[PDB]
């Protein structure tokens, strides 16, 4: 469920 | 418009803890991911941690995992970095950095845009010590082709930084404060020099104002000529 | 991780030159690459994003290109305020920076003025003696400062510091500090530093005797 670290964090 | 101001930096003994904060303004803090990045002396820049806009996701560099913790309070517009079990290798300027904000959500992966001014963390067993200021006295030995040099030796202070100002005349050829060197003692040392016309060696009097704010010390030392 | 290498690590250019910095990734990162400017004591500044999209606040003289593993940053017309350190950053897999590229001002050869300072009496009362040799306003950065004590070459006891390049005359300054104990300082007479630089007509010697 956790997104990739480089995904959109906003 | 985006403004980020870090606070919390200072001197901490190896193995202890320290909390940094970052105050954000000029944008909607609750809609932006946030990074911590540090500039290690000798090394380069190094990513430390990322936190999602709502704090639901946090990722850490492997070198700080288990020791550091990133958090935020969107109601206070504040980003936190809890640092524990600190070692001398964590000495760096710590920057609060906003993740890139793309209103159009064009691209698949995200970097950073706006950096804060940074706060300095010095992990060392050295104690906060004010400098001993010694005069670099002008003489014939400090003259070179119509130029005379005089200065102040700012020795054995901790931590960084110090500032040195002078009382310069209209013909002052230059003021050079040198980057500090770290001695084997763990204390810093630097020189601040002034170049003036050779004819002014015995005509005027020069005083260096040394300010070391971390020790709350100010030293005003006069630099008088020597007859040699 | 992904490793980012910049070339050159340092470059000297004049006001108005075209400057190109290259950045290579150890793996393919498509266009997930950014360029940052940084100056001593100032926060980094985002110049180029997505490898080639210039940020709206950045002057158009800055340009970026490249995809996959090769990326270039260009400054078409180098302005006085463009002399800084530039870093590339990949943001495909976590975030890693290049080692930075320092852009130095290129100017004519400038001979250093050479100065020496005997230790002060207040420091000798503290039990140590520091002798300082000063090189002021030279270019290029290359220089040789040799400490001699009773005409014996010294090594492992001098600390050197070099200023940043001066924003006015684009020159460097260098200090060399030889520190001894009072007991060791009093066991020698002649203290000298010899300076060699391209701008000098010959090596320059500045010497003093203990007690003059």
């Amino acid at each position: 469920g956790n997104p990739d670290p480089n995904a959109n964090p906003n | 418009q985006v403004q980020l101001v870090e606070s919390g930096g200072g001197v901490v003994q190896p193995g202890r803890s320290l909390r940094l904060s970052c105050a954000a303004s000029g944008f909607t803090f609750s809609n932006s991911g946030m990074h911590w990045v540090r500039q290690v002396p000798g090394k380069g820049l190094e990513w430390v941690a990322i936190i999602w806009y709502d704090g639901s996701n946090k990722y850490y560099a492997d070198s700080v995992k288990g020791r550091f913790s990133v958090s935020r309070d969107n109601s206070e517009n504040t980003l936190y970095l809890q640092m524990s079990n600190l070692r001398a290798e964590d000495t760096a300027v710590y920057y609060c950095v906003r993740a890139y904000f793309d209103s159009e959500n064009l691209y698949d992966y995200y970097g950073m845009d706006v950096w804060g001014q940074g706060t300095t963390v010095t992990v060392s067993s050295a104690s906060t010590k004010g400098p001993s200021v010694f005069p670099l006295a002008p003489s014939s030995k400090s003259t070179s082709g119509g130029t005379a040099a005089l200065g102040c030796l700012v020795k054995d202070y901790f931590p960084e930084p110090v500032t040195v100002s002078w009382n310069s005349g209209a013909l002052t050829s230059g003021v050079h404060t040198f980057p500090a060197v770290l001695q084997s003692s763990g204390l810093y040392s630097l020189s601040s020099v002034v170049t003036v016309p050779s004819s002014s060696l015995g005509t005027q009097t020069y005083i260096c104002n040394v300010n070391h704010k971390p020790s709350n010390t100010k030293v005003d030392k006069k630099v008088e000529p020597k007859s040699c | 991780d992904i490793q980012m290498t910049q070339s050159p690590s340092t470059l000297s250019a004049s006001v108005g030159d075209r400057v190109t910095i290259t950045c290579r990734a150890s793996q393919s990162i498509s266009r997930w690459l950014a360029w940052f400017q940084k100056k001593p004591g100032k926060a980094p500044k985002l110049l180029i994003y997505t490898a080639s999209n210039l940020e709206s606040g950045v002057p158009s003289r800055f340009s970026g290109s490249g995809s996959g593993t090769e990326f270039t940053l260009t400054i078409s017309s180098l302005q006085p305020d463009d002399f800084a350190t530039y870093y590339c950053q990949q943001y495909y897999n976590y975030w890693t920076f290049g080692q930075g590229t320092k852009v130095e001002v290129k100017r004519t050869v400038a001979a250093p003025s050479v100065f020496i300072f005997p230790p002060s009496d207040e420091q000798l009362k503290s039990g140590t003696a520091s002798v300082v040799c000063l090189l002021n306003n030279f270019y290029p950065r290359e220089a040789k400062v040799q400490w001699k004590v009773d005409n014996a070459l010294q090594s492992g006891n001098s600390q050197e510091s070099v200023t940043e390049q001066d924003s006015k005359d684009s020159t460097y300054s260098l200090s060399s500090t030889l520190t001894l104990s009072k007991a060791d300082y009093e066991k020698h007479k002649v203290y000298a530093c010899e300076v060699t630089h391209q701008g000098l007509s010959s090596p320059v010697t500045k010497s003093f005797n203990r007690g003059e």
